[PDB]
């Protein structure tokens, strides 16, 4: 370009140096490392239900052949129990405020 | 030998449908445009 | 349940009933607020006149 | 500094040159037209005063054989010798003369230009490849991609005869028949849209077909390694099964089918690496 | 290619922990317990609310400076 | 509901009340039409089946309950004057900004985004970047400001609070003009013998508690 | 400068593109957009499109 | 001092393979852009300010 | 969806090739987290 | 009593040795992968103890163990595992530096490519500017020096010439032989130019 | 926590009775109710001078109270039948239509 190319180089070098300092400054480097591994664990080892069962059926745990139905039962029971608790709370509130209405 | 392949398919389809339902609001329209072309009661 | 037309009849009629009760309340409160402000002003002026209360700011 | 003027020039450039989208200078001044019109692309990136410069030649069809290469040679021998073009075999076997023969990437020598005198015929370089000179693109990026696929026989184990031939049989010979006839003319690659957008990370139909030929070679025992080499990033995955790599092959090969089978093997290869590796 | 839409899960995430299946029963128990705590308080707030007007619910309005809010008729 | 535009107020004895009534009746048609449209939308949405309505209602139709509430409150207050806005700056500053963000008073040109993009244009003109990058880095901050400006529904709640406050203020100010004639005689004596700008409603409560704490009782 | 080379009306980017893009872009919006939208609009009006006129509007000063 | 090529689709004659493949591509991109555009339009028209008075200013 | 969307971005847009697949896989993680968060909160 | 110390030591030794067994496979796979995104096939195909390997290698090189709990064979195996993890960390640093240099060359190539595309109506310049030529010259010099430094490792030298030098060849193909071209590519036109049929 | 709180607690019987009486009033006291809403629409009548709307509000409330009394024996019988149907409901349109004709 022109004489401003020196300013361009200075600015880009300053940005590079700041990035380098921030990345591998001991505490920041350690916390970025731990954050990267935590992100890997979260994304790749999420609580799935479908997975490759390479082991023979004589080796697969019964905890794995029934985990789907355990999860479905727990979620459905939680939902129906929440609905029942909402109905019970509604009737309880109505009865209580009818008793205290007088 | 994927376990619960049907469940995985159903879960992915349900997630996609729910996301498209909430992100686009396709099933929850606004009928203010249709209000002028309507006959009122009372 | 009833038809939605009847449900909205009920809705508008109950809106009108609530508005009528609010009208009663507004009229009563406004006239009594006028009376209350007159009484309070008269009380303050009488108290200040008879040297019973000294008002500074 | 050099920015704003460049932007103004280029925005003014194409807009003032999209109207004149074919320059068409004439070689000479002619009045009576008993001759076919040839719009031959001309560009010599050696002198500063030169730009893509379609030249309209007029010449009698009868005086040269009904071949595109013969027409170009007639143009580049008598009328304008400055024209350049690669050609050695004259039989459609070396692949040197691959050019855009009237909106199609086919070998110039084994090709026939239209006989209708009224409609001009246009000859252009191979297309999405840098232009060294008139109709002479540089296929060096193509050639280099041929080096990556390791196109030589690779044996894991030797043979006990040590004095005889590799047993291949006639049936297994036919597997690589229809794959080894490619002349590396690079007419499918320059007309393959996946190669248009990723000339770097996409090997191309011809190169992937050569890789498939070496993979299905009965003697070759590095099938898995070759699959691994080609089943990396978008080396092969970029192919979209469009089918234009087969429509324009002068030798009648089927690069579309070759790449389809290669992708099928890759898809099986990913699955096979789990089923066949579990203990 | 030209056919990429499948409901089948990607094999990249289909891996499995070395000590059994993916941790789902534990995480679903944690989620259910969290749901009970979360949808146990909004239920409490929703059904135990009443609206009252008394003239004792009102208090003097004040500015951001703390003094009482009085606006003149003509400002 | 088809309120005639002409007001019946005197306009010579209650100028503020007449102006308020004129503004209320002038804009009544537009706000009534918008209220009718919103109510029809809500009714038809309630008329839906399963996940198309009657299940996600009114829990998920919260962006039009707010619109209906704002429309009714603004229908009551035909026009908001800048003099009355500044008073609410005592409670909440930037109330004019919230009203602009919610009420289509003017065109909210992205001044901040435009000047930030101009700042990028200055840097892109020093270490020259292509004008494509200049246009992109001009659009980006303007787009950011537009995203952070429009869709702000908390401004709608702030405007609801302001409209409730202004409605109450106008109602009280309307009563001031009606009874200004009646209280003229008492006002002179009260002002001349009680030198205090404190409100009578505030002074009297001080008297009430003062008698409650220190009285012969 | 930018000596563009472009076979107008005989090329994939040109008149064939103009003829091809609308007919393929407007496939799903016209084969799954119209039916879905009609179903969603008309599922509400099982008995009518009428607007239950709250706020009167039948009254005039 | 740079090598300029030709776009290779400005010069290639249209073919049924080009048409079919880009028709499928445009069908899918049109479906996805229609969905995303409907979402964006619902976002845009739901984030518009309420109507003002004739002479309202702040 | 994400795979082919990224492929479309990489094929046609030259400047999208500046992003290495390390950054793209980070966008993948962020997008998946955002989608999960969106689905969770829309029911809350 | 020392439950915390026992658990820390057993966790560290377990992870370190387990990832020491599955370390040469990861290094070999990273060798197969191109220099552009050497961590690919782990983000896409199989993350076969790659991120876990990096994380626990850094931990092992930056943690300490109590030799009281270890046996003699256990401590020898753990120390060998720690050495393998440290070698993996050095190998990862090497491949990351090579990958970053590859991306420097690819950035040069992409800057050239954006100036030739037909969509680039924004800025069409016939001649490359001065600073891009200087960057090309400097990067080619660094690439030549890198090849010279890998003279003791023929396989690594060949891999670098194949992968990193390919984009140098692409830059070669994108520029005419005018102006300062002979001087800019003088280091390139000695050996590696002929490797790419030039 | 977003649904509006209730002010007056209504039993099921009271709610159904108010529903049916409001429907009867809207089908009978429509003119007085419309006049009252006409008075209570302007700023004066709604906020500033509710004293004007006193007579119209009284007329409307008297009409509604007359509806709530339903002194007619046929009205009482039909209303009781509709209330029984509604309470069994925890449909009824035919019963409502039979009642409203009285
Ligand atoms: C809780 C269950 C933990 C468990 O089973 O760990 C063993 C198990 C190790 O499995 P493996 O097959 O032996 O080794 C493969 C792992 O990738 C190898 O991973 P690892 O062994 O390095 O992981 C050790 C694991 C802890 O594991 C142990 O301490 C093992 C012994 C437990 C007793 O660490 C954590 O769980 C802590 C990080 C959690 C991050 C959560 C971020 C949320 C945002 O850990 C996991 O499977 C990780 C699950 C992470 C779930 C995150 C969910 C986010 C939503
Ligand atoms: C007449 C009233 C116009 C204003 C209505 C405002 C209320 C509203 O819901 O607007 C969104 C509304 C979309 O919701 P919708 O009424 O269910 O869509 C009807 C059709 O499905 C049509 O839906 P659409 O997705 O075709 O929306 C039309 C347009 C967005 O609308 C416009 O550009 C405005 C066109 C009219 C001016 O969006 C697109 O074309 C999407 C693809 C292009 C990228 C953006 O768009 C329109 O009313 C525009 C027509
Ligand atoms: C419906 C049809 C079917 C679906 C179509 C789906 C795509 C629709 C269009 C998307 C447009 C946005 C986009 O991503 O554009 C990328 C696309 C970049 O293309 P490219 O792969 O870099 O190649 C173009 C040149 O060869 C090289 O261009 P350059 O060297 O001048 O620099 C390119 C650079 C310059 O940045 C821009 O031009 C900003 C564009 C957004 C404003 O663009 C970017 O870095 C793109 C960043 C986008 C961020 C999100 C906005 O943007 C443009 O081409 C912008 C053209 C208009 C602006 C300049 C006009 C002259 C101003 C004086
Ligand atoms: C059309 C108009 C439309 C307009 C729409 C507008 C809509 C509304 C606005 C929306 C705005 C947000 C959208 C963008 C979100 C970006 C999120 C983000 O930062 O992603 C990280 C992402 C990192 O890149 P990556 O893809 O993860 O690459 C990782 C590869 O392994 C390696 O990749 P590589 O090969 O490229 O390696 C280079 C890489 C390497 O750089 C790094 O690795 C640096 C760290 C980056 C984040 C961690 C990435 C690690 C790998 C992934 C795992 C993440 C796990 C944790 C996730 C949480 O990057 C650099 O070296 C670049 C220079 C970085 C300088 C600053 C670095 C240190 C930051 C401070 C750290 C302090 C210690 C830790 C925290 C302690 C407690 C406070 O991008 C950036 O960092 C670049 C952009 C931002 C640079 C400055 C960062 C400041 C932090 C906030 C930035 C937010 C955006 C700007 C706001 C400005 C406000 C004034
Ligand atoms: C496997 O698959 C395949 C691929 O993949 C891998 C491939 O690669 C290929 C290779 C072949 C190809 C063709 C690929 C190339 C791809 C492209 C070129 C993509 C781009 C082309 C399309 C998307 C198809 C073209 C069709 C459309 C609809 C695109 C858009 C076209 C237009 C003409 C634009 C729309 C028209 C209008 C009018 C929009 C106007 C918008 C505005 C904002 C203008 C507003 C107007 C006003 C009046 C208001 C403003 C006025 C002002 C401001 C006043 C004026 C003042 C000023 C200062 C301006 C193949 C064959 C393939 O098989
Ligand atoms: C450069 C831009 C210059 C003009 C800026 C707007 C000027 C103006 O005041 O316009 C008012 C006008 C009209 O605004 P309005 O809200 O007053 O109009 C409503 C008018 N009635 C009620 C009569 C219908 O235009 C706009 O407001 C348009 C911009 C709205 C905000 C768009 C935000 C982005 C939407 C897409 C989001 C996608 C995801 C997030 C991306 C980030
Ligand atoms: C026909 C009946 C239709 C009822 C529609 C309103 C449902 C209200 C309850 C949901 C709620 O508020 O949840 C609170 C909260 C949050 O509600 P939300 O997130 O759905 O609504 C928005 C809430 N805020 C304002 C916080 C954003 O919890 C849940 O929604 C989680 C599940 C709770 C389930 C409670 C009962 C659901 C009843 C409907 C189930 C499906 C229809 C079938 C019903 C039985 C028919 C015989
Ligand atoms: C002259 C330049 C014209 C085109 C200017 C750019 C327009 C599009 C900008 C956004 C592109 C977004 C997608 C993208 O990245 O595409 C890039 C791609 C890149 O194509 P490419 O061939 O340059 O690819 C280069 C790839 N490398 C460098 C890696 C080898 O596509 C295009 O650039 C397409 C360009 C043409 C698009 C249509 C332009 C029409 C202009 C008006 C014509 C009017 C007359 C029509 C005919 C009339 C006949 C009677
Ligand atoms: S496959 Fe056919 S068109 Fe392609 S390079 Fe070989 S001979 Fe030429
Ligand atoms: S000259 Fe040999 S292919 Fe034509």
């Amino acid at each position: 370009n022109h004489s401003c190319q020196k300013v361009f180089e200075g600015f880009v070098s300053a940005l590079y140096d700041t990035s380098y300092f921030f990345r591998n400054f001991g505490p920041f480097k350690a916390t970025i490392h731990y954050a990267t591994y935590a992100n890997y664990l979260a994304q790749n080892w999420a609580p799935r239900v479908s997975y490759i069962e390479t082991s023979t059926p004589a080796y697969t745990l019964a905890k794995n052949k029934y985990a789907v139905y355990i999860v479905y039962g727990l979620i459905g029971g939680a939902l129906i129990h929440n609905y029942m608790l909402d109905n019970k709370a509604a009737q309880k509130s109505q009865q209580y405020y009818l008793k205290h209405r007088d | 030998p994927i376990r619960n392949i049907q469940f995985a398919r159903y879960h992915y389809l349900a997630a996609v449908t729910v996301f498209t339902y909430f992100a686009t609001r396709c099933c929850l329209l606004d009928y203010k445009k249709y209000y002028p072309l309507a006959s009122v009661k009372k | 349940m009833f038809s939605d037309f009847n449900m909205y009849e009920a809705k508008v009629f109950l809106k009108a009933v609530a508005d009528a009760q609010n009208t009663f309340r507004q009229t009563a409160q406004q006239e009594n607020q006028l009376a209350r402000y007159e009484s309070q002003s008269q009380s303050l002026l009488n108290g200040s006149t008879s040297g019973a209360i000294s008002i500074t700011g | 500094s050099i920015c704003l003027e460049s932007i103004s020039g280029t925005i003014k450039g194409l807009q003032k040159a999209n109207y004149v989208v074919e320059h068409n200078p004439n070689l000479t001044s002619e009045e009576k037209k008993h001759l076919k019109q040839f719009l031959v692309y001309r560009y010599n990136p050696a002198d500063p005063h030169d730009q893509p410069k379609y030249v309209s030649y007029w010449c009698d069809i009868k005086k040269f054989p009904p071949m595109f290469l013969d027409a170009i040679l007639y143009i580049k021998n008598e009328l304008d010798p400055t024209l350049s073009i690669r050609r050695s075999c004259r039989e459609g076997i070396c692949g040197s003369c691959a050019v855009n023969c009237d909106g199609l990437h086919t070998l110039a020598c084994i090709s026939g230009f239209n006989r209708d005198l009224s409609k001009p015929t246009i000859i252009t370089p191979l297309g999405h490849m840098f232009i060294l000179k008139d109709l002479v693109v540089d296929m060096t990026n193509f050639y280099a991609q041929y080096k990556m696929i390791e196109p030589y026989l690779k044996r894991k184990t030797p043979k006990p005869d040590a004095n005889k031939e590799y047993p291949q049989s006639p049936e297994q010979r036919a597997l690589l028949d229809g794959l080894y006839e490619c002349v590396l003319c690079a007419a499918c690659s320059t007309s393959c849209p996946s190669y248009w957008w990723h000339p770097d990370r996409y090997l191309g139909p011809a190169i992937l077909q050569q890789a498939y030929r070496w993979i299905v070679d009965s003697r070759d025992e590095y099938t898995q390694e070759r699959i691994e080499r080609i089943a990396e990033d978008v080396r092969l995955d970029d192919c979209q099964q469009i089918g234009m790599c087969s429509f324009t092959c002068p030798k009648g090969l089927n690069p579309q089918l070759s790449l389809k089978n290669l992708m099928d093997m890759v898809k099986d290869f990913r699955q096979k690496r789990i089923e066949q590796e579990v203990l | 290619a030209r056919l990429w839409w499948t409901l089948d899960p990607s094999k990249y995430y289909l891996k499995q922990i070395s000590s059994g299946g993916r941790n789902e029963i534990l995480f679903t128990v944690l989620g259910v317990t969290a749901a009970y705590w979360y949808f146990g308080n909004k239920r409490c707030e929703h059904y135990w609310r009443r609206q009252i007007d008394n003239c004792q619910s009102w208090s003097r309005a004040q500015n951001i400076n703390g003094n009482n809010l009085t606006v003149k008729q003509y400002f | 509901v088809r309120l005639n535009l002409k007001s019946n107020v005197d306009q010579n004895e209650y100028p503020f009340l007449a102006k308020w009534d004129k503004d209320m009746r002038q804009n009544y048609e537009e706000y009534q039409n918008r209220i009718d449209a919103t109510t029809y939308h809500l009714q038809r949405s309630q008329r839906g089946i399963a996940v198309f309505g009657e299940w996600m209602y009114p829990r998920y139709f919260q962006k039009d309950i707010l619109e209906l509430e704002v429309l009714r409150r603004k229908q009551q207050l035909g026009k908001i004057y800048p003099e009355e806005v500044s008073s609410y700056t005592q409670i909440n500053p930037d109330i004019a900004n919230d009203l602009n963000l919610t009420f289509n008073a003017k065109l909210l040109w992205p001044v901040r985004g435009m000047t930030v993009g101009a700042g990028f244009f200055a840097f892109a003109h020093l270490f020259n970047l292509p004008y494509s990058f200049r246009l992109g880095l001009f659009v980006l901050p303007t787009a950011v400001e537009l995203a952070f400006t429009w869709g702000n529904k908390t401004s709608q709640f702030k405007s609801i609070e302001f409209m409730d406050y202004l409605l109450q203020y106008r109602v009280s100010k309307a009563l001031l003009e009606k009874n200004a004639k009646h209280f003229a005689e008492k006002k002179a004596a009260y002002q001349k013998e009680i030198n205090s700008s404190q409100s009578v409603q505030d002074l009297y409560n001080q008297l009430i508690t003062l008698v409650s704490e220190q009285a012969p009782s | 400068m930018r000596r563009i080379f472009w076979n107008f009306k005989t090329a994939f980017v040109g008149l064939p593109m103009f003829s091809l893009a609308p007919k393929n872009i407007l496939v799903y919006p016209i084969v799954v957009g119209v039916p879905l939208y009609t179903f969603i609009v008309l599922q509400n009006s099982v008995r009518g499109f009428a607007y239950f006129d709250e706020y009167d509007s039948d009254v005039k000063e | 001092r740079t090598k300029l090529y030709n776009a290779a689709y400005f010069l290639l004659n249209n073919n049924e393979s080009f048409g079919h493949s880009f028709g499928i591509r445009l069908k899918i991109v049109g479906l996805n852009t229609w969905i995303v555009g409907y979402a964006v339009s619902r976002y845009y028209f739901s984030s518009l300010r309420v109507k003002a008075a004739q002479d309202e200013r702040f | 969806m994400f795979k082919e969307l990224i492929h479309i971005f990489r094929t046609y847009f030259i400047t999208f090739r500046y992003l290495k697949k390390s950054n793209i896989n980070f966008l993948k993680n962020l997008s998946y987290t955002l989608i999960a968060y969106y689905l969770i909160i829309n029911f809350m | 009593m020392s439950l915390v110390s026992l658990f820390k030591n057993t966790f560290l030794k377990s992870r370190v040795i387990g990832l020491s067994f599955q370390a040469q496979r990861v290094m070999a796979q990273m060798a197969k992968t191109d220099f552009e995104n050497p961590d690919e096939h782990f983000l896409l195909n199989d993350a076969m103890k790659y991120n876990e390997l990096v994380f626990y290698g850094r931990l092992a090189e930056n943690w300490s163990i109590n030799p009281e709990l270890f046996g003699k064979a256990e401590l020898a195996k753990y120390n060998e595992a720690k050495q393998t993890l440290i070698d993996f960390n050095q190998y990862h640093a090497l491949v990351q530096n090579l990958h970053e240099f590859y991306w420097e060359l690819k950035t040069i190539y992409l800057e050239l490519s954006r100036g030739v595309a037909t969509s680039n109506f924004h800025n069409k310049r016939e001649v490359t500017h001065s600073i891009i030529e200087s960057d090309i010259k400097n990067s080619i010099h660094k690439y030549i020096q890198l090849i010279d430094d890998l003279k003791d490792y023929p396989e690594w030298q060949h891999k670098v010439r194949e992968e990193i030098g390919y984009y140098a060849h692409m830059i070669y193909t994108s520029v005419n032989h005018d102006g300062n071209f002979p001087e800019i590519f003088k280091e390139f036109n000695k050996v590696d130019s002929l490797y790419y049929f030039k | 926590s977003i649904l509006p709180p209730l002010q007056y607690t209504y039993s099921n019987e009271e709610s159904l009775e108010l529903l049916i009486h409001s429907i009867k009033g809207n089908k009978d006291c429509n003119s007085e109710r419309k006049a009252f809403n006409l008075c209570r629409s302007t700023v004066l009548g709604k906020h500033v001078e509710p004293e004007k709307c006193l007579d119209k509000a009284l007329v409307f409330v008297n009409c509604f109270q007359k509806v709530r009394r339903d002194e007619s024996a046929a009205c009482q019988s039909a209303f009781n039948s509709t209330l029984e149907c509604g309470k069994k409901y925890s449909s009824c349109q035919s019963q409502l239509d039979a009642y409203l004709n009285c």
